RNA sequence: GCUCAACGGAUAAAAGGUACUCCGGGGAUAACAGGCUGAUACCGCCCAAGAGUUCAUAUCGACGGCGGUGUUUGGCACCU
RNA sequence: UCCUCCUAAAGAGUAACGGAGGAGCACGAAGGUUGGCUAAUCCUGGUCGGACAUCAGGAGGUUAGUGCAAUGGCAUAAGCC
RNA sequence: ACUUACCAACCCGAUGCAAACUGCGAAUACCGGAGAAUGUUAUCACGGGAGACACACGGCGGGUGCUAACGUCCGUCGUGAAGAGGGAAACAACCCAGACCGCCAGCUAAGGUCCCAAAGUCAUGGUUAAGUGGGAAACGAUGUGGGAAGGCCCAGAC
RNA sequence: GCCUGGCGGCCGUAGCGCGGUGGUCCCACCUGACCCCAUGCCGAACUCAGAAGUGAAACGCCGUAGCGCCGAUGGUAGUGUGGGGUCUCCCCAUGCGAGAGUAGGGAACUGCCAGGCA
């Protein structure tokens, strides 16, 4: 039920993602069926408080990139280590 | 396990002849079939065979797998061979003991001439 | 209660790979067969090993325990 | 106080202390406290804390040490000078970094987590912080 | 044929001995010296390895 | 034919005292004092288990933690 | 004085009264070659016989061995006959 | 032979640590080959003359020390030594920069522009009121600017 | 074309485990041993003379992913050069960029020669 408002990632690498994360987003991944994997930009303060809830992990997602909307399932998260913050989500096609 | 032991005890020399770079007679004995063939030195390709299994040799025999039949298929070998311009091979005994139908095939080998 | 240690041997690769060497070169003075001999190739007695033939050296990984052999191309 | 039972060599190099942690989710547990400072902690520093947490919410609960110390560390004598040897292993610390969890804790409510966590972190060395048990 | 124009823009003095090669290499010798060179990629990997010190212009 | 083992081996063959001492040197190198440092020392603070009939914080404050000072014992050997 | 590992910053080398260990030999077979063979440990059964001496079978995989330290090697064995 | 709040091998699942652990493994460096441009042969060999073999600090990687020292011992690079000039008040070694000579000429680097003292008491938008700026931590606190949420609420909440 | 044997390439996407199947030829077990030869005892192994019997074991082939094995994309760690800070540690620009993990792949592929069957 929970719908994520996304870009595309035109840059990537270390100095695009940590550059990314410090105007307060975080990167993230959408792979999985045949298709070819899609970098995703995500808002953070948005997802922060959406994975505050259980359903985020279990729930199947909707994720609205260029007016589309991908059905995924959040499959694996990296947060920074000591702060309440996240680093990246890897989101599996559903 | 029988083939696995045999095998390493093949592999010495195997790798040696290897690393010489000659080309080599590899026997194989069975307990009725005698195999011998001339593989050339980068191992892959064959260049001469006869065994008991071959009925223009299996025909003129009493037994294969005695010391008769390979007599029989050591003279073979050394014919094609010579027919072939192989000259100078040499013995890859392939983890038999030199001594029984394995030295009967080489003693035939060697009387027809082909040089080792 | 320490203090010592013994003189530095000086082992290695002396000759890389696609460099030209000389019949007789020594290509790694080693310990054990850490590198183990390939085609025109010899292992002397402390598994120093050494060109036998002239060539370039050519540095292979061969065989089921995926060792590393070094051969030398004829040239 | 813990210390490795048998070691392989008495005394260890100094090193360094860089990077971030490796245990950084709530494993065993459901509440933790999680290091936020570098740093480094002694055994007693441990044994200090592991008190104010097991005092703090009585004999219930159960206490997790995800660290351990296993580094000897070793001080000269008052009046040597310098040289002569490397000193003598005086005690035992646990290096830290950012995101160890230090300690976790089940069996009891949060708000009494958040008290022993308190009680206890401030008989540490390192900036600290409470965590809890997240889901993936 | 494209010749792009290279300008040495800092000193060379406390630098490692890698850079004052390359700016050897480059033809530069002290600071402000436009010197015209080929635009291959062994001239742009020159300029790269001293990109900090040389104001490159096209 | 050498623990020539002080192992590139001064001789085939060699220990000490000097506050009775002497000469050339050295702040290359110690003792005093300064300097740097602050382990230690002294002073202060944080947590609070407890003692205080009850009551942690009147007064003390275990297990631990963080500083300050340049007052000890030191470390270094920068000045002489 | 000499050997091995670490320090030693993925070529070599690299210091300290830095952290750890060894050598000052042995062997006429423990060398050469040819032919062959494959360990430790545990389980089960079995006279004395036992936690552990021999036998047989199984699991296991070189956790073994390498004349003597440590490192690197070793099954084609460099191990064992 | 019968019971047992105690400990616990091996195996399995999960979690860490290692200079002397590695079923993985960079960047860099090093060695070799080819190619272009640039460089006053910068390279190598041989011969004449040396000096020097007390180094210092600063960055990076480390040992020792207390991740103490303007400490000590290495590796590598820079500067001093043997290098002036401008800056950091003053300050070998830090930042900028390498002085053949002259000039009462211009443009700049680090660093700066209110007065000492050359140059903005410049422009726009914020923040702090502590002279913070212009030493110093754990820890304490309705100081104050910003951001995302949340509980209750004009069936009247604080 | 299918199957089997030999010698190689390759060295776990190739190995393990569980299940099924094969013997006309081939292979394996087998039969016998006074001889060639052999056992620190023993034809168990090695060797020789054979071919009655079985494919049980072995070996090959076909399935099956329980495991081993391979393995992206993305992010993270690290790091060369230049710069910065609150500087025992990090940040910025820039170049390189893992290990682990995930999606997934996966029960090999192939050359020469020889024999059997169609």
């Amino acid at each position: 039920m929970f719908t994520i408002n996304a870009e595309v990632r035109k840059e990537q690498g270390k100095g695009a993602s940590r550059r990314l994360r410090a105007a307060n987003k975080f990167p993230a991944i959408i792979y999985g069926g045949k298709e070819a994997p899609l970098a995703i930009e995500l808002d953070h303060d948005k997802v922060m408080n959406m994975q505050a809830k259980a359903e985020f992990y279990s729930e199947v997602l909707t994720i609205v990139v260029d007016g589309k909307e991908i059905k995924v399932k959040a499959q694996d998260v990296q947060r920074h280590p000591y702060k309440p913050k996240l680093q990246h989500i890897d989101f599996v096609r559903a | 396990d029988k083939k696995s032991a045999r095998i390493r005890r093949a592999t010495r020399a195997r790798r040696k002849l290897q690393e010489l770079g000659a080309t080599r007679l590899v026997v194989h004995r069975t307990p009725r079939h005698i195999y011998a063939q001339v593989i050339a030195p980068n191992g892959s390709e064959v260049l001469v065979a006869a065994s008991t299994v071959e009925k223009a040799i299996a025909e003129q025999l009493k037994y294969t797998g005695n010391k008769d039949a390979a007599a029989a298929v050591g003279k073979a070998v050394a014919e094609r061979a010579l027919e072939k311009g192989i000259k100078d091979v040499s013995f890859d005994r392939s983890g038999f003991q030199y001594h029984g139908r394995v030295q009967a095939l080489a003693d035939a080998a060697r009387e027809a001439g082909l040089q080792f | 209660r320490n203090g010592r240690d013994s003189e530095a041997k000086r082992l290695g690769v002396k000759r890389f790979g696609g460099e030209s060497v000389l019949a007789g070169s020594i290509i790694v003075r080693q310990r054990g067969t850490k590198f183990h001999a390939g085609a025109n190739v010899g292992c002397g007695r402390d598994h120093t090993l050494f060109a036998k033939a002239d060539g370039k050296v050519k540095f292979e990984v061969k065989g089921p325990k995926n060792r590393k052999f070094i051969s030398i191309e004829a040239e | 106080m813990l210390q490795p039972k048998r070691t392989k060599f008495r005394k260890m190099h100094k090193g360094r202390n860089r990077g971030l942690a490796q245990g950084t989710d709530v494993s065993f547990g459901s509440f933790g406290l999680k290091a936020v400072g570098r740093g480094r902690l002694t055994a007693r520093q441990i044994e200090a804390a592991r008190r104010a947490m097991t005092r703090a919410v009585k004999r219930q609960g159960k206490i997790w040490i995800r660290v351990f110390p296993d580094k000897p560390i070793t001080e000269k004598p008052l009046a040597v000078r310098m040289g002569k040897g490397k000193g003598n292993v005086e005690y035992w610390v646990a290096l830290i970094q950012p995101g160890k969890v230090l300690y976790e804790m089940d069996g009891v409510p949060e708000e009494l987590a958040r008290e022993a966590f308190k009680l206890a972190a401030a008989k540490l060395p390192i900036k600290t912080t409470f965590v809890t048990k997240t889901v993936m | 044929a494209k010749t792009i124009k290279i300008t040495q823009t800092r000193s060379a003095i406390g630098r490692l001995p890698k850079h004052k090669a390359t700016l050897l290499g480059l033809g530069l010798r002290r600071i402000g010296h436009t010197v015209e060179r080929e635009d291959t990629p062994a001239i742009r990997g020159m300029i790269n390895a001293v990109s900090f010190m040389v104001k490159v212009e096209e």
